[PDB]
């Protein structure tokens, strides 16, 4: 399974990283695009 | 009559953005407005003029942008035509408003929605460019870069192949353009493109 | 409801997940799509 | 190199002369070509004649009878096999299981799912049905790749 | 279970009597398929034992 | 991006329209356009924000429940008589990704400015934070 | 100022009211009295249902 | 109601029905 | 981690004078 | 003097009514100068002529 899910406060959080993607979406505005700090780029979107 | 048809027009597409959620709807509302037919630039610009207007750059207009270019052709040459436009009319705009349109353009650049074509219209030489361009290509390339991940940024500017060729950017080679050009790209943290046109001092 | 028909009330109102299971039957995973079936299909050939 | 067949219809659609144009319509869409369009003899209609797979005939005639305002009856009748365009045993073809296979990749789609459903193993072990020695001289041949 | 049948006329009527004729239960009926055959389109790449 | 607020926020807003329509002992719509309700409290009206006068998007139900498919077609909200754009509240709203990286920004950017403010003696003033002065999640505000 | 815009504008929202009956001529310098000082002096009496 | 577009029946929301087009759907030896 | 500036390359790339 | 000088500008927000005429109903203009330049305090420039003069 590639999406890690979680709920937290009133929010649910679906983290699906980029190399699991392997799918085109439109980068809604509820779609948080989670960085990496070593490379300064985008790994993951959370769906909230 | 043109002035109040225009105003009318301008304010039927203000509320009919400002009354919606999400891009799909905005656009499709967008659509079943009826405008002449040589004014779809009045779409595109109050467009941008909307999304420059708000405190913070919301991916929204983006993907309203990115959508209507999806659409069609016209559209996509609308928007690069729009681009040509707001770039030489940038210094007329706050800072808020400068990294607005910015981050709208360089969200319509990383989705390969309007080609980068549009580059052959920038210079880098200070005959020709101001602070307020300077900062408007500081906000869309560093934007582009976490976008892309300067990994895939290095092919899509080194390998043009089709009538982008960079020569402001990368300027023909002459006079003190390259130095500035070098150490431009070098203070916006881009560093890794500009060594290939680093070695052209050492041959001159 | 054929578009230019009437509307009516479902007559119907069991559709609850009481199976709890998609019956790895309707699965997309093992359905050819060729085309949509549309509810034309659905009103004139009822049973199938 | 092992081929998938497909049964094809023979449709026979009696419209009158303004309704050509949607049949044409529906066949290209459908995957079907007219062998045959002539005018009936005797009758005000227009005799159309065609072929289109089965897999493709969902719902054809309800198609044919709502557009043309309850005019244009057919009648589809089984004639022969027809080769699926695509390669069956083609594993650079990954289809996104949401649209239909847009040809040259419609065999492996129509194979894999068959092969779900019949509840197959989708491996379809090559080497299962020759010996070891058999893919030594697969290996000899150098097409041992594709198997 | 699968059912062959001649189109989906003969289907409609089949399913019909099934539901309603002879076993009067409520059923899942599955989107129809076409039955396929395998052929052979040219001649083998090498011999086989 | 929760479809099922959006249906909820249509319908409650619509029976707090009804309370509204109740009380004067007549529900008829055409009694009430939408001026009743949503033009300012200095103009005599209700004063009320909207937030379901907008197109609820809508997909094939058979392959909803299994995969995320493309908004085919959209299903009305509230429904204006007449045209009337009613503005939507969310869209005077920053997004909360947005507000972050603002945040993110502004903060560092204070922190380089307070920086060079106290390698020289001078006094961290006002009319030098004018263009963040209201962001960051703790608003810039809260210094001053 | 974007729903005033959107409902047809100060003069448009007025058409649907009796602010012409009033007589007044210009909406500008008008205001409205929360209480009628006659709420304001039964606030606290005790008062029949 | 009609190829799985729409809601059994307005009654219950605040709404009509009327489902639209998208009108802004892409359909690309 | 090494510091994006230096007293003058940024990134590692030196800044480039004229001389 | 500081204090009733609020007076004004509870004065002008008290035009909660016919305020101003909104950016999007602007109606063209004659004589405008609005068209000029822009504050920036940091260009991306001014990096290069503190790391590099700086260093000398």
């Amino acid at each position: 399974n590639p999406n890690l899910l979680f709920s937290m406060t009133g929010f649910e959080v679906r983290i699906l990283p980029k190399i699991r993607q392997n799918e085109e979406f439109s980068l809604k505005d509820g779609v948080w695009n989670l960085t990496d700090n070593r490379t300064k780029q985008r790994t993951a979107q959370a769906f909230i | 009559q043109t002035n109040a048809s225009l105003v009318n027009l301008r304010k039927s597409i203000y509320l009919t953005i400002m009354s919606s959620v999400d891009f799909e709807e905005c656009c499709h509302k967008l659509l079943k407005i009826d405008l002449p037919e040589g004014q779809e630039i009045e779409l595109c610009n109050m467009v941008i003029e909307c999304n420059s207007q708000e405190r913070t750059y919301a991916k929204f207009y983006g993907l309203i942008g990115e959508r209507f270019c999806k659409l069609s052709r016209t559209w996509r040459s609308t928007y690069e035509q729009c681009f040509k436009n707001y770039y030489e009319t940038i210094h007329r705009y706050e800072t808020n408003r400068l990294r607005n349109i910015a981050l709208f353009f360089a969200n319509l650049l990383s989705t390969d929605s309007i080609g980068w074509e549009v580059y052959d219209c920038v210079r880098l030489t200070e005959d020709d460019t101001t602070a307020s361009s300077r900062i408007f290509l500081k906000i869309m390339f560093q934007e582009i870069v976490e976008a892309l991940g300067l990994k895939s940024l290095v092919e899509r500017l080194h390998d043009p192949n089709l009538v982008p060729y960079l020569h402001g950017l990368f300027p023909v080679d002459e006079a003190r353009n390259v130095r500035f050009s070098i150490n431009y790209f070098t203070s916006i943290g881009l560093g890794a493109l500009t060594e290939e046109m680093r070695e052209y001092l050492l041959t001159m | 409801a054929i578009p230019g028909g009437p509307k009516f009330e479902p007559l119907y109102k069991d559709e609850a997940p009481e199976m709890e299971d998609w019956n790895e039957f309707n699965d997309i995973y093992k359905l050819i799509i060729r085309h949509p079936i549309k509810t034309e299909y659905r009103i004139a050939f009822p049973y199938l | 190199s092992p081929r998938l067949m497909e049964p094809v219809y023979m449709v026979e659609v009696h419209a009158p002369a303004d309704s050509l144009p949607i049949i044409y319509d529906l066949l290209t869409r459908r995957r079907g070509h007219v062998l045959q369009d002539i005018p009936r003899p005797g009758s005000p209609l227009y005799l159309v004649r065609a072929l289109i797979p089965v897999i493709d005939s969902c719902g054809f005639e309800t198609d044919l009878r709502v557009h043309t305002q309850g005019q244009a009856m057919c009648q589809m009748v089984f004639d022969h096999w027809q080769v699926v365009p695509g390669d069956p045993l083609d594993k650079s073809i990954k289809p996104k299981p949401l649209e239909p296979a847009r040809g040259s990749d419609l065999a492996r789609d129509f194979l894999i799912k068959t092969r779900r459903r019949k509840g197959l193993v989708e491996d379809v072990s090559t080497t299962r049905y020759f010996d070891q020695e058999m893919i030594d001289s697969l290996k000899e041949a150098g097409v041992v790749l594709s198997l | 279970h699968t059912i062959f049948g001649t189109g989906e006329m003969y289907m409609d009527c089949l399913l019909y009597d099934l539901r309603t004729l002879y076993s009067e239960i409520e059923i899942r009926v599955s989107d129809p398929v076409a039955r396929f055959c395998e052929t052979a389109v040219d001649t083998s790449s090498i011999k086989c034992f | 991006s929760t479809p099922e607020l959006l249906d909820l926020l249509v319908k409650c807003e619509s029976k707090i329209q009804t309370r509204v329509k109740i009380s004067l002992n007549s529900k008829m719509p055409s009694r009430f356009p939408p001026a009743v309700f949503y033009s300012p409290k200095e103009l005599g009206g209700l004063g009320m924000l909207s937030m379901g006068h907008v197109l609820i998007p809508q997909s094939d139900l058979r392959w909803s429940k299994q995969t995320d498919t493309g908004i085919t077609h959209f299903r009305s909200g509230m429904t204006t008589n007449g045209e009337h754009l009613i503005p939507n509240l969310y869209r005077y709203i920053q997004p909360w990704e947005s507000e972050f990286i603002d945040s993110q920004r502004v903060w560092a950017e204070y922190a380089m400015k307070r920086q060079e403010a106290l390698q020289q003696n001078r006094r961290l003033t006002l009319e030098d934070l004018e263009d963040s002065w209201d962001r960051g999640i703790p608003r810039i505000n809260t210094l001053f | 100022v974007d729903v005033i815009q959107a409902l047809g504008g100060v003069e448009g929202i007025l058409e649907h009211t009796m602010f012409k009956a009033t007589g007044f001529p210009s909406w500008e310098g008008l205001f409205w009295e929360k209480a009628s000082g006659f709420e304001e002096s039964m606030k606290f009496k005790k008062l029949t249902n | 109601s009609y190829n799985g577009i729409g809601l059994p029946t307005p009654r219950g929301s605040g709404t009509n029905g009327y489902v639209m087009r998208n009108l802004s759907h892409v359909k690309k030896v | 981690i090494v510091p994006p500036s230096v007293n003058a390359s940024v990134n590692g790339y030196p800044l480039v004078d004229v001389n | 003097x500081x204090x009733x000088x609020x007076x004004x500008x509870x004065x002008x927000x008290x035009x909660x009514x016919x305020x101003x005429x909104a950016w999007f109903x602007x109606x063209x203009x004659x004589x405008x100068x609005x068209x000029x330049x822009x504050x920036x305090x940091x260009x991306x420039x001014x990096x290069x002529x503190x790391x590099x003069x700086x260093x000398x």
